[PDB]
RNA sequence: AACACGGGAAAACUUACCAAGACCGAACAGUAGAAGGAAUGACAGAUUAAGAGUUCUUUCAUGAUUUAUUGGGUAGUGGUGCAUGGCCGUUCUUAGUUGGUGGAGUGAUUUGUCAGGUUAAUUCCGGUAACGAACGAGACUGAAACCUAUUAAUUAGUUUUCUGCCUAUAAGACAGAAAACUUCUUAAAGGGACACAUUUCAAAAGAAAAAGGAAGCAUUCAGCAAUAACAGGUCUGUGAUGCCCUUAGACAUCUUGGGCCGCACGCGCGCUACAAUGGAGUUACUAGAGAGUACCGAGAUUGAAAUAGUUAAGGAAAACUCAAAAGAACGUACAUGACAGGGAUAAAUGAUUGGAAUUAUUUGUUUUGAACGAGGAAUUCCUUGUAAUAUCGAGUCAUUAACUCGAGAUGAAUACGUCC
């Protein structure tokens, strides 16, 4: 199996890595290492004002996207059964199966 | 205005069959629902807040229209539905 | 007859299959903000005071954190908000459903605060007083700080603003945007807006501290 | 026809075929990351879809 | 604090202007008329740019969806930003603003909020009819500058091994998997500079040299950013909005064509040049940071001189695509010559995008070979990986940068000063 999880908040992502890591001990043996892939900011740049009048200047927006990937053995029928465990708003998680 | 005569009574029971009903401001594309231009939708159904069987609230350019207590009366002797065909605040 | 070949669909990007990952949480703050701005003109009323898009792997869980409950028999305008979305958004009948919940901290939500004066404004109570009495209920809900802003046409032809404030508030920095809680109503009136903006500076209980504290104890 | 030639012209490429989510202005649009949004709108709710002003 | 600004690089739309043509986007309420027809669409020929039946001689289909009527909303990139909300700019990027009690004054008001010193800073030492506080500054947040200590290891790298190949005189190179670690890579957690440690200078806040250190100007660059105010811009971004105006021959809506590109001239922002610290012909190069769906970024095989054409993998991406020139090395070339510097304006021709390229969209081949010999008064930006020089990605994008927002590549001089 392979666990890959992104989202907007670092510590959403990282928290819920350790969580299943943690759960591997049970119904299961090992859970591999979690690998960090590189982050993506994703910046947009806006004119503040709403009109060509007063002074250029800008804002820098930007919203950064952490990648962490996890690998395990198990059973395909028993890896996490439920694999939903409430999981907080705004992170995303998707399981490739075989 | 004038729209097409099955369409008027097929626009109607979708409403009332469903109790809600979208459509999109803009006037050069048809409704993915019924396959029509949504002028036709927009202009027969905005009148239906003057007759005050819907509400008109209107959403980043979406129009959204909920069936009131007066639209119920409404829309049973033009549809010519029986008493007890009711959403019963389900649809 | 209509020559019109265009059709605008009816759907979001967050139910798609296939995305890419700087998409998906594109469209994901999206929905909501399109979300969030829309049954805010419903239950306005109501006190709509937040939206929240909980997700469950497949299942798409909304909560509302409406203010007052009184109105949602049976569940029958909780029914209607689902219907507007299956036409609007395209979600499966059995993949989205909605959930409500009453705030406890009444006071501390500046959302739903603001809509206390926009009503008070309208029915023609003062707005000298009417904020006051509002600004009475924020001070003893645990808030730190608040700033209620009015500006418009109060006193006459000429446009006036006048700001009220009460307790500390930092105005400055970075912890700004874990303290503070913000909200701008409009109101229109016989002679034009009135322009209300009120915001809140909380407390420790949204865990976080300040800035700048010592705080030693003793022996 | 009366409504027929309403409407007539292909708009396909887009000047004219896009328009804003919410404000429906034509001019100042964000179509980075399927935003569909243009300014003076997506700013309003930077900070609402995830956006916030860092360095 | 107007003038590559309205993210405004306008063929059509945008579009607000102009010549035409239509057209209701006149809901709802009362009347007339009407399923024994209110009205709607149309083939032909004429009219019209037009295959808008707009209209006309004309019959062919459907039928209350409403045709004529008063109220009425209505719609408007119509006016008013001297009616307004929001946002932004500006005073103002510096260090400033205040109420609680107390003291002074009949009162407007004042003290606190200062003699001196110091700081980037009402930042502090100190002084004290002031005391105790609130905001601003600082604090705080993002990136950078370090972790042979920790955590992990594919889509990152290194090493080993097996197979094949090739050159060496003896090192290894290359191609296909195989499997081991984490110095580099990536990303988490903590650690790590507080000027503490020395000398000097100023019972003090503090300042300078040098040392060590990845890092010593608040370490550097940015974000947020006080009270009060403008009758600064935006109602042409908004279904945010009041009042006024037009409101079925319309300033509402749609179509065709044109204009925003129009040239006697003046001004602002920029690109390229005036060359030998160079142009032209070859050769090896080394980056960083962006973007990609069903048809988007497009690999590989081909013909062609190029622009581009035909078939087409893998890729929702540390996976695949996506790639560096300034500079350098090579030659008995150029040789001080408006020359081979400069590429303007034109003339033939070839393709891509587009429903449409004419007033050339963009670009290929050949020819045409203009001013410009370093630039008056004035005047702008800049103190370190900064200026300058040349380039790359992205926003606009069917196609179109000399723009903007970012990114790396080489790497000056001059100050450690004073209010002229």
């Amino acid at each position: 199996i392979t666990i890959t999880i992104t989202s907007t908040k670092v510590k959403a992502v990282e928290s819920l890595c350790a969580e299943v890591k943690e759960n591997g001990k049970k119904k299961g043996v090992q859970v591999k290492g979690p690998v960090r892939i590189p982050t993506k900011t994703l910046r947009i740049t806006t004119r503040k004002t709403p009109c060509g009048e007063g002074s250029k200047t800008w804002d820098h927006y930007q919203m950064r996207i952490y990648k962490r990937v996890l690998s395990m053995k198990t059973t395909p029928e028993t890896v996490k059964e439920i694999t939903s465990l409430k999981v907080e708003p705004g992170v995303e998680l998707e399981v490739a199966m075989f | 205005m004038r729209i097409a005569t099955k369409d008027i009574i097929a626009i109607y029971k979708q409403l009332f069959n469903d109790g809600c009903i979208v459509c999109h401001k803009d006037f050069v594309c048809l409704h993915p629902v019924f396959g029509i231009p949504n002028l036709q939708v927009f202009m027969l159904m905005k009148g239906l807040a003057t007759k005050k069987c819907v509400k008109e609230t209107c959403n980043w350019r979406c129009l959204y229209w909920t069936l009131n207590d007066e639209g119920i009366a409404y829309l049973r002797q033009k549809l010519a539905l029986p008493e007890d065909a009711v959403p019963s605040t389900l649809k | 007859m209509f020559c019109l070949t265009k059709t605008k669909a009816l759907n979001v990007d967050v139910l798609k299959t296939n995305i890419s990952r700087k998409h998906k949480f594109v469209a994901d703050g999206v929905f909501y903000a399109e979300l969030n701005e829309l049954l805010q003109r419903e239950l306005s009323a109501d006190g709509y005071s937040g939206v929240e898009v909980r997700k469950n792997g497949s299942k798409f869980q909304i909560i509302i954190r409406a203010t007052r409950t009184t109105n949602i028999d049976k569940g029958r305008r909780i029914h209607e908000l689902t219907n507007l979305l299956i036409a609007r958004f395209g979600f499966p009948k059995d993949k989205i459903e909605l959930y409500v919940e009453k705030v406890l901290a009444r006071g501390l939500c500046p959302v739903s605060q603001a809509e206390s004066i926009k009503y008070k404004i309208a029915e023609g109570l003062p707005v000298r007083r009417a904020v006051g009495s509002v600004m009475r209920l924020i001070m003893d809900s645990g808030a730190k700080g608040c700033e209620v802003s009015i500006s418009g046409k109060l006193r006459g032809q000429r446009a006036q603003g006048m700001v009220f404030k009460e307790g500390y508030m930092i105005k400055s920095g970075n912890a700004t945007r874990q303290f503070y809680s913000s909200a701008v109503r409009c109101v229109l009136l016989r002679m034009g807006i009135i322009g209300i903006k009120v915001t809140i500076m909380l407390d420790t209980d949204p865990s976080g501290k300040n800035g700048p504290a010592a705080r030693i104890p003793d022996v | 026809g009366s409504y027929s030639i309403y409407n007539a012209h292909p708009r396909n490429y887009g000047n004219g075929s896009r328009t804003c989510r919410k404000c429906g202005a034509r001019k100042g649009l964000i179509r980075k990351y399927g935003l569909d949004l243009c300014r003076r709108c997506f700013r309003e709710k930077a900070v609402e879809i995830g956006f916030q002003k860092l360095d």
